């Protein structure tokens, strides 16, 4: 089991899947197509302000 | 570039914090496994395993 | 001056050439969802109008 760890813009977290393309998904970051886990997104700007 | 992240900015544009979990679900050795207390074995007999 | 539910105004666009990545920034977008045609694959095609 794997875990990774990153920040980014709230409203790029939806490019965050499989088989999507954009900004962040072509030139930072990349996922499979098969991928099988969990993902969990939640709100920074109390603290990243 | 950057990411200027202020409190002014509506939904969206605030950074959001995420984490993601891979797994290896296939036929392999196993390494993690949940919390679970094993039993004794029996032989020659029709059961469930 | 955005007009209220009852009285929506349509706008026409004609012949132009669309970059479908650049409306990211004109506002929050609680939501984007779309149906049929996929905004990821969205600036690969043409249309009527």
């Amino acid at each position: 089991v794997y875990a990774d760890s990153f920040v980014i813009r709230g409203n790029e977290v939806s490019q965050i899947a499989p088989g999507q393309t954009g900004n962040i998904a072509d030139y930072n970051y990349k996922l499979p197509d098969d991928f099988t886990g969990c993902v969990i997104a939640w709100n920074s700007n109390k603290l990243d302000s | 570039q950057s990411y200027g992240f202020r409190p002014t900015y509506g939904v969206g544009h605030q950074p959001y914090r995420v984490v993601v979990l891979s797994f290896e679900l296939l036929h392999a050795p196993a390494t993690v496994c949940g919390p679970k207390k094993s039993t004794n074995l029996v032989k020659n007999k029709c059961v469930n395993f | 001056r955005f007009a209220s539910v009852y009285a929506w105004n349509r706008k026409r666009i004609s012949n132009c050439v669309a970059d479908y990545s650049v409306l990211y920034n004109f506002a929050p977008f609680f939501a984007f969802k779309c149906y049929g045609v996929s905004p990821t694959k969205l600036n690969d095609l043409c249309f009527t109008n």
